[PDB]
RNA sequence: GCUGAAAGCAUCUAAGCACGAAACUUGCCCCGAGAUGAGUUCUCCCUGACCCUUUAAGGGUCCUGAAGGAACGUUGAAGAC
RNA sequence: GAUGUCGGCUCAUCACAUCCUGGGGCUGAAGUAGGUCCCAAGGGUGAUGCUGUUCGCCAUUUAAAGUGGUACGCGAGCUGG
RNA sequence: GUGAAGAGGGAAACAACCCAGACCGCCAGCUAAGGUCCCAAAGUCAUGGUUAAGUGGGAAACGAUGUGGGAAGGCCCAGAC
């Protein structure tokens, strides 16, 4: 998990989701692409 | 919304009860029922049901699509149900069913026993396979997830409980 | 001539029973407070309690809007330096359901001995059974 | 589960055959007689009220005498209540004796600790003493500071200070039951229990175990 | 995490359903009805006359003195008092 | 027309930007042991040689020897280097 | 300009900010700034919208399929995504 003020799609398999008021990036190919905004 | 446009076809032998919001499905596999959101029209018709929003309900189309999907899963529930398959990978790993309980030997210092819920049954063809059957898709998925959580597939050899149709994607340490 | 003043020994107070199920907490508590203080009577006097007795039934069925059922927090301090304690609205409804109504109304009542005397006439119940049939409370719609 | 009321008889030792000395407290548990049974319908909770010992007939007042007469039991030196578990059931006037602890193996003992009177902070709260020498001026066992300064501007509630020590209700948990002696009305527990010799103790099966 | 649409797919979430920490509420110990919102249970005691006017949760006289308490004394592993 | 100062001692109390213990994500995470971030303030969190020292450096521990606020917390509480 | 050397009303409290300049009395009326659910005087007013965070009722670069309005382009029943 990366906790950042600026979360972005780092590759094409990455998807921006909003889970309970938190903008999160869930990638299905690279685990170190997981981000939550905070 | 548009997923909700497509009606769900009622096959033969399965019948529908509608009490406004709570809807019950009967079939050869058993009783499935739920209460839909307050913002979805459900209407039994000629061997089909159709879903649509109420009035004065924002995002009634999303709820309509959700209700359509749940009802369609119910229909495939009371007929031929759902099956989930698990595989145990790793030396010494084993499974066995004793009635309503699965006994898992997953490398712990203690036995692991899982109590199946009401409408789910299990059977192990071999000692490293588990097959689950049931009418409720959500419940069988929950049980499979609970079984997997005991020993999640680790990323260096793939050892642990995993779904049969699952890709584990291992990795090497540094080199050699 | 001097204006009329209510005399505490000649005020006539009635008994009413309200049913709190499904009512918004604050919008019910406001009407409760104005009838406990007596602002609905033409004999209203700010220094004498001319209000009515109110019985509140089904205190655990009171309703809040938005996300207040899990986000409204009730703070209080015990007097010790650790002190500060809190409970959400759900926790209060689960433990002492009467106190959410009681402290809403108490917050909307005047402060001082007269306000406490006014609050003394509120009777809040969790069920829908009260013990004051001998007072013959009339049904009040809020 | 219900307990019993006894009195602290004193302390001794029990030698075991393999050469171990167990320090025991000797508790005299005469039969406790049930004086009143409380129920949900009448009282709101389930409990039994018991009495033990004896009292001088000229020292027991008319209200207490009438309360004893209703149960049909002789006056005792006091009355105690024990809360009732779900399975338990007792009748007024029934005697409960020490073989209740026949196979318990751990007890909770409650008594009143010995009164130390007014106690200083060094004894009451294990405060450290200040210097005996090296310039100290009349401040050898005094508490020291008790607050900070303007910003709090007060002493906090619950501050550790000198005052009454002891002479209060104390419980000691999970004491080994060494010996249950039915015809002697004796209970032998391992270790020390609160109070002085001849004081009343409430003995209950251990809640933590 | 499960099921799942909005967005024919994906998605732990929007509807719904699971787990999840010495933190929180309890569970353990102690105080605690001046909780003036002053609670409950059990037991005990007292069921005599008259007078006045200012008439009322009025005063006064005679007889009566309970259950209990206090006081005093001998004291305590209780205690500055 | 007076708000006593550094350090020590005694006694603390709060914050969390967490030192330990607790939970978790990622790892250039095989294991052991780590790195980094997230949650978490319940409890705990050294004795000394030197120096007035705070600090610091050393010597031995410890699960750890936290960072700060409180008139650089505390002299109608002590000391007075 | 105000305070100083100016009270009254508002800004919770709040010389210096907003309204406004107290000769005395009245248990009369209309207004200012600010307000009108309760504390606490007066709209739980009317009509049309927006917001779902208790935003309103503290804070930037920057980040995001959170929604409501424009304004115009692509791609599409010869089949688009």
């Amino acid at each position: 998990m990366k906790v950042r003020a600026s979360v972005k799609k780092l590759c094409r398999n990455c998807k921006i989701v909003k889970r309970d008021g938190v903008i999160r990036v869930i990638c299905s190919a690279e685990p170190k692409h997981k981000q939550r905004q905070g | 919304s548009r997923v909700a446009k497509a009606p769900v076809v009622v096959p033969a032998g399965v019948d529908v009860k509608i009490n406004g919001q709570v809807i019950t499905i009967k079939g050869k596999n058993g009783e499935l029922t739920r209460t839909l959101n307050d913002a979805v029209e459900v209407k039994h018709a000629d061997n089909t049901l159709t879903f649509g929003p109420r009035d004065g309900y924002a995002d009634g189309w999303a709820q309509a699509g959700t209700a359509r999907a749940l009802l369609n899963s119910m229909v495939i529930g009371v007929t031929e149900g759902f099956t989930k398959k698990l595989q145990l990978v790793g030396v010494g790993y084993r499974a066995a069913v004793k009635g309503n309980v699965i006994n898992l030997s997953l490398g712990f210092s203690h036995p692991v026993d899982h109590q199946l819920p009401a409408g789910i049954t299990a059977e192990c063809p071999t000692q490293t396979e588990i097959v689950l059957k049931g009418a409720d898709k959500q419940v069988i998925g929950q049980v499979a997830a609970d079984l997997r959580a005991y020993r999640r597939p680790e990323p260096y050899k793939g050892k642990g409980v995993r779904y049969a149709d699952e890709v584990v994607r291992t990795k090497e340490a540094k080199k050699k | 001539m001097k204006t009329f003043t209510a005399k505490p020994e000649t005020v006539k107070r009635d008994w009413y029973v309200v049913d709190a199920t499904g009512k918004t907490l604050g919008r019910l508590a406001t009407e409760l407070a104005r009838r406990l203080r007596g602002k609905h009577k033409a004999e209203y006097t700010p220094h004498v309690d001319t209000g009515d007795y109110i019985i509140v039934l089904n205190a655990d069925k009171v309703a809040v809007t938005g996300n207040k059922r899990t986000d409204k927090v009730y703070y209080h301090h015990t007097g010790h330096i650790g002190g500060i304690k809190q409970a959400t609205f759900e926790e209060m409804i689960a433990r002492r359901p009467e106190r959410v109504i009681e402290i809403a109304v108490k917050g909307m009542l005047p402060k001082g001995p007269l306000g406490r005397a006014m609050f003394r006439k509120l009777k809040v119940y969790a069920g829908n059974e009260h013990n004051h049939a001998a007072q013959q409370p009339q049904v009040l719609d809020i | 589960m219900i307990g019993l009321v006894g009195k602290k008889v004193g302390m001794t030792r029990i030698f075991t055959e393999d050469g171990v000395s167990i320090p025991v407290t000797v508790i005299e548990v005469e039969a406790n007689r049930v004086t009143q049974v409380k129920d949900l319908a009448n009282d709101g909770y389930r409990a039994i009220q018991v009495t033990t010992g004896a009292k001088k007939a000229n020292r027991v007042t008319k209200p207490e005498a009438g309360h004893f007469a209703k149960a049909g039991v002789e006056a005792g030196r006091g009355l105690w209540e024990f809360r009732l578990a779900e399975g338990e059931e007792f009748t007024v006037g029934q005697s409960i004796s020490v073989e209740l602890f026949a196979d318990v193996k751990k007890v909770d003992v409650t008594g009143t600790s010995k009164g130390k009177g007014f106690a200083g902070t060094v004894k009451r709260w294990n405060f450290r003493t200040q210097d005996a020498t090296h310039g100290n001026s009349l401040s050898h066992r005094v508490p020291g500071s008790i607050g900070q300064n303007q910003t709090p501007g007060k002493v906090f509630k619950g501050k550790k200070m000198a005052g009454q020590m002891g002479n209060e209700r104390v419980t000691v948990q999970s004491l080994d039951v060494v010996r249950v002696d039915a015809e002697r009305n004796l209970l032998l527990v391992k270790g020390a229990v609160p109070g002085a010799t001849g004081s009343d103790l409430i003995v209950k099966p251990a809640v933590k175990a």
